[PDB]
RNA sequence: CGGCCUCCGAACGGUAAGAGCCUAGCAUGUAGAACUGGUUACCU
RNA sequence: GUGCUCGCUUCGGCAGCACAUAUACUAAAAUUGGAACGAUACAGAGAAGAUUAGCAUGGCCCCUGCGCAAGGAUGACACGCAAAUUCGUGAAGCGUU
């Protein structure tokens, strides 16, 4: 039972996810860091 | 493990090893010729391209180095596995060619078994034929014999023919089988020789300078056709010891040469199995189904 | 055997059933029973308190 | 035929459209029906639009029918374009129109003071229509995705039924002062008259609330 | 909304020919008891036979064990009522309204629990094919069923069509007759559905074994023995059904006179074999004797 | 979930269809032989002719119309030829007429 | 050698809210439909 | 139905080959049932003495709106024992072991 309503809000937006580059803290430091 | 393999969009019909035992060749509807590594994850690194046709049957040469492909469209292919690329695209062929047979340690070269009437002999030097032995009708399979002097063949008459390349006659008729055959395959001893026939029944002859004059020797039992009349083949494993048979019961038939007991009878496949390919060194098993995709079995 | 194929949809149409019903919910699972360490005294004094 | 089918699928009988696009009703209504025959911005949206589209392919009739003529049916082309603010009422619906609006005002001040440069005069014979034809293909460039959103919306809304079940309604800014004292009192309740109890009978929340309240009017009372 | 994988479907209804060919729609219709959307299966039953529909959930299915479109059980055969009395159950699935659809949506829920393979509740505890089941039921697949329906034309005349005519050209029946009007929701519910009064009046005057006046009558005459039966046989036939206390062959009448110990265990070996205890293929009579 | 050939399928489908008898599709764990199942007889007398493999059969062909010169303004039938051995109309008669009305009123 | 020229219109919040009532519409276009008739004999 | 058989073989047919390969919620119906916020008539508006603004909570109540905005009498509805596990003193009288 899938309505086909909709919402102006429902839009695709942000589609993408921003990781955590290399020099902003990535895993990878935060595992090595003292 | 079970290893299935998948990348091929229509059945595979055909599905046989390096002859190094190093890389697979697979082949069917989908009108090209798959490559892959038999070892690590069984990776596919190359394709093959051109044949409009139907990919019927391919065959290897003894080495390796040259593969001969027979198609749909009146034409069979000899590539070259250094490249993948075509050499020669043997024509002439009046009607479907679908068996191919490159002559092992003789002079270069084939026989193919087409839908014509005719079995051809080809040189892949001269871009000409060599000879021709009209029986009457098609022939669905092809297999030279070690001296490179008698070619087999069988067809719907269900008597398997026999030609001496000198003499150009019916050398050797072969009969007893009820229905049509389907497979031949010379064990390496080059002696024994394998027939899968869709009456049921496998056969196991021997083409010899002296025979007992009616040469049945074994006969295993299962073996099935149905509706589809798929082309069923067989083969003898390395060593003489075990016979593979698909058929289009979904089942891969695991024979012995000794017992003619039923050492196997798997599951596994959704689609016919057309086409079983042991490992020229290892207790690997490939199996070619209709469900558009291959098995990798350890046995 | 049988040939399963899976039939048009036509693009022009709308909707075809009511969606919002509405029913109480469903009862909920079996309860698990109640492991507790056993309960102590009040006072009638606490309980004035 | 399709806005006639909306409407008369809901129901109201009362009204009718006519062949111009106009929706007229055909008795007095009562309040109820006043309140029931409302549309929204989907409808009139659509409507308008369609009137514009009619207003132009009439115009082509009356040119093929042999009423007018070629420059008069390139003039009134022109016209309808510039004036799609007096003859449509879109605005009415999508105000940011006057966007377009303005902007077919401001070419025609640009080819009208260009067109009569010299014993050419003020007056209709000024059909050079690429200009406002343009724009109003933008404005529908922009527009088909959203009004197709909101026919779908409407579409679906009618066939499927509305759903009140799981709204979950965001809190607005008529809803800050109630929201909060909501929230404030599940939280009091939460707190101590279920979790510093031990007046196990019946541990009288219903009056500790009480208490609650009439401490917040004596704080405000001093 | 369902989501089926096939039909489930009686083979009188699903056809003749091995091979079939069926279109699924998805959402495609509203089921007439469980009311909700469901998938919708088309298949062509046979040569010149109406395309035939599933026409009831997959839910709605499994839980009274019928076939989505015949509606008849799935074993033996029978209207829904029928069945329910040959295994004395009773179905308690609601009527009204609201009290319907919630018992639709636990019961849903509690069948996504299942394995898929057999039917959930007492149709599991109600398996045992009494006599009377198996006797009623149909034998060769009576697929006049899926001829088409009555040419409306064609009884006033006008089926103008030519041989088309997308409705059998033969006469109606008559109204009047209880085989005419059977609403799909009885027929599932099981409430006042004709054909289940016609079968079970058919039931009821089939041949069983009658039973005597007296208590001491307690010898049973089997007719119809044959010579190829041994007196150790009609004790297997009578042996661990109870305790026999003598056995009379009468081979100058090809008959049998069976002595019991337990009256009750007499009774229900010969009701149970009656004209049906079938030994080495002799329709013997099961009787109380003189 | 099987996967089979579609010009096969096809093909056995329309034998069962239109002769009455088709090679049977069980792919048992049994080995079972080909058998023609359905009008068994029919298969043996017929050869196992498909319905798409030519066969000999001088069976009558219902006759038909042949109008097919474009340029008769009322003249051309040509892919919409009727069957020449065709009814003019479909009626039901006196008998069962009056009784269907009969039954019309009965209901 | 000087040029500078905003804006602009519609809805809701006033015309109560309700149970019955009865008839169009509007929806359905289906599923199913039937089967018989077996009987007694020996010693006081 | 189209063409070709070096087919009979005339130019009549017959044959052979090739080419061409499975539409369809079958209905002009016939059914069968429920709504129009329409009449009809009843009906008839929170809080506190009076007159009135509203924002909410609850859910087998909806309606208008694209709406997660807003509106619908503050949209309507929401109150007679809103009593639940469970007692014992003190005295008297009467009859009893
Ligand atoms: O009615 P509007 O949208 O304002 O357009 C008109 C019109 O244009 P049409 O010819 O398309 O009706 C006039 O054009 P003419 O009278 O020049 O033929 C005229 O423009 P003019 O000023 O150039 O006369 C007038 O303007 P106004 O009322 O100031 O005279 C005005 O255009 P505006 O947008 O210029 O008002
Ligand atoms: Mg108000
Ligand atoms: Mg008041
Ligand atoms: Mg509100
Ligand atoms: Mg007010
Ligand atoms: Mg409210």
């Amino acid at each position: 039972q899938l309505s086909k309503q909709y919402s102006s809000r429902d839009l695709p937006s942000h589609t993408k996810i921003k990781y955590r580059q290399t020099t902003q803290d990535a895993p990878e430091e935060v595992r090595n860091r003292d | 493990p079970i290893m299935l393999l998948s990348g091929h969009e229509g059945e595979v019909y055909c599905c046989k090893f390096h002859p190094n035992g190093s890389t697979l060749a697979s082949a069917g509807f989908d009108r090209l010729i798959l490559l892959w590594n038999v070892y690590g994850d069984c990776d596919n690194y190359a394709t093959l391209k051109g044949h409009s046709g139907a990919v019927m049957e391919l065959h290897y040469n003894t080495d390796g180095s040259m593969l001969f492909s027979a198609s749909t469209d009146k034409t069979v292919a000899v590539w070259d596995s250094e490249t993948g690329e075509r050499v020669k695209r043997l024509k002439g062929h009046t009607s479907f060619v679908n068996s191919c047979y490159p002559a092992r340690r003789g002079p270069q070269l084939v026989c193919t078994g087409s839908d014509d009437g005719t079995v051809k002999l080809w040189d892949i030097r001269k871009k000409a034929a060599i000879q021709t032995f009209q029986n009457t009708y098609q022939v669905l399979a092809v297999t030279f014999n070690d001296t490179s002097d008698q070619i087999i063949s069988g067809g719907i008459d269900n008597d398997i023919k026999v030609w001496d390349l000198r003499q150009n006659k019916l050398t050797y008729t072969m009969r007893g089988h009820a229905d049509s055959v389907t497979g031949l395959s010379l064990s390496s001893e080059g002696s024994y020789l394998l027939s899968n026939a869709m009456d049921n029944t496998v056969r196991v002859w021997d083409v010899r300078p002296f025979a007992p004059k009616e040469r049945c020797v074994k006969i295993f039992q299962g073996n099935v056709h149905n509706f589809e009349k798929n082309l069923l083949r067989c083969s003898w494993s390395p060593d003489g010891s075990k016979i593979a048979a698909g058929s289009a019961d979904r089942f891969v038939y695991v024979w012995d040469t000794t017992s003619r007991r039923i050492l196997y009878k798997l599951p596994g496949h959704a689609g016919s199995i057309n086409e079983v390919a042991f490992h020229p060194d290892e207790p690997i098993i490939i199996s070619a189904s209709s469900d558009k995709r291959l098995y990798m079995g350890e046995i | 055997v049988i040939r399963m194929v899976e039939m048009q949809k036509d693009p022009m149409e709308p909707p075809r059933f009511k969606i919002n019903k509405k029913i109480p919910r469903g009862p909920p699972s079996p309860p698990a029973p109640v492991m507790h360490s056993p309960s102590r005294k009040m006072t009638v004094k606490e309980q004035q308190e | 035929n399709m806005l006639n089918l909306l409407i008369h699928r809901k129901n109201l009988n009362y009204l009718h459209l006519d062949y111009n696009f106009n929706l007229k009703p055909v008795k007095t209504l009562t309040t109820k029906e006043r309140k029931k025959s409302r549309f929204g911005n989907a409808f009139h949206l659509c409507r308008e639009v369609l009137r514009l589209t009619k207003l132009v392919v009439d115009s082509h009739v009356q040119y093929r029918l042999g009423n007018v003529d070629a420059f008069q049916l390139a003039d009134g082309l022109q016209y309808i374009f510039a004036h799609v603010g007096q003859l449509t009422g879109m605005y009415r619906y999508k105000y940011k129109l006057m966007r377009q609006i303005r902007m077919c005002k401001d070419l025609k001040h640009l080819i009208y003071y260009r067109f009569n440069t010299g014993p050419v005069g003020k007056g209709p014979g000024c059909g050079f229509w690429a200009a406002g034809w343009r724009v109003w293909l933008f404005f529908m460039r922009g527009i088909t995705p959203l009004l197709e959103r909101w026919l779908g919306n409407l579409l679906a809304r009618q066939f499927e039924g509305r759903h009140s079940k799981g709204v979950a309604k965001t809190v607005t800014k008529q809803r800050v002062e109630s929201h909060f004292d909501l929230e404030l009192r599940a939280a009091v309740m939460h707190d101590i008259l279920d979790m510093m109890p031990e007046g196990i009978k019946q541990n009288k929340a219903r009056t500790i609330l009480q208490h609650l309240s009439e401490a917040w009017r004596c704080w405000k009372a001093n | 909304w369902e989501d089926a994988d096939f039909p489930i479907l009686c083979q009188t209804c699903l056809g003749e020919n091995p091979y079939i060919r069926m279109t699924k729609e998805k959402y495609g219709k509203e089921c007439k008891i469980c009311a909700r959307p469901f998938t919708v299966f088309r298949w062509c039953p046979g040569v010149r036979m109406r395309f035939k529909k599933t026409e009831v959930c997959q839910t709605c299915s499994k839980l009274k064990n019928v076939c989505q479109t015949c509606l008849l059980d799935l074993e033996y055969g029978l209207p829904i009522q029928v069945r329910d009395a040959g295994l004395s159950f009773k179905d308690d699935m609601p009527k009204s309204d609201v009290n319907k659809e919630y018992y639709t949506q636990n019961m849903e829920r509690e069948i996504s629990n299942s394995d898929g393979t057999r039917p959930v509740g007492m149709l599991g505890k109600a398996t045992s094919t009494s006599d009377m089941l198996l006797k009623l039921a149909r034998t060769t697949p009576y697929y006049k069923r899926n001829r088409p329906h009555i040419c409306s034309f064609w009884v006033k005349g006008e089926c103008k069509r030519g041989e088309e005519c997308p409705y059998r050209h033969e006469k109606p029946t008559d109204p009047d007759d209880p085989l005419a009007d059977q609403n799909i929701k009885d027929r599932y519910y099981g409430i006042n559905d004709p054909v289940a009064d016609k079968l079970l009046k058919r039931a009821s005057t089939m041949p069983r074994l009658d039973p005597p006046e007296d208590k001491t009558i307690t010898t049973l005459y089997v007719g119809g023995l044959g010579d190829t039966i041994t007196e150790t046989d009609l004790r297997n036939h009578f042996y661990q059904f109870g305790e026999i206390r003598t056995i009379t062959v009468v081979q100058r009448q090809q008959c049998a006179f069976i002595q019991f110990a337990t009256r009750q265990a007499a009774e229900v070996a010969a009701e149970k074999s009656f004209n049906k205890l079938i030994v080495n293929g002799r329709r013997l009579n099961v009787k109380w004797g003189r | 979930p099987a996967h089979i050939n579609d010009f096969m399928f096809e093909q056995q489908r329309r034998t069962f269809a239109t002769y009455g008898y088709a090679l049977d599709p069980s792919l048992d764990n049994h080995q079972v032989s080909a058998k023609y199942i359905g009008s068994v007889e029919e298969a043996e007398k017929n050869q196992g002719l498909t319905v798409f493999e030519t066969g000999q059969k001088k069976t009558e062909k219902r006759k038909k119309f042949k109008e097919n010169d474009a340029s008769n303004i009322d003249g051309f039938l040509g892919p919409w030829a009727k069957y020449v051995d065709e009814k003019d109309v479909a009626k039901p008669s006196e008998e069962e007429q009056k009784e269907l009305d009969e039954i019309t009123a009965k209901r």
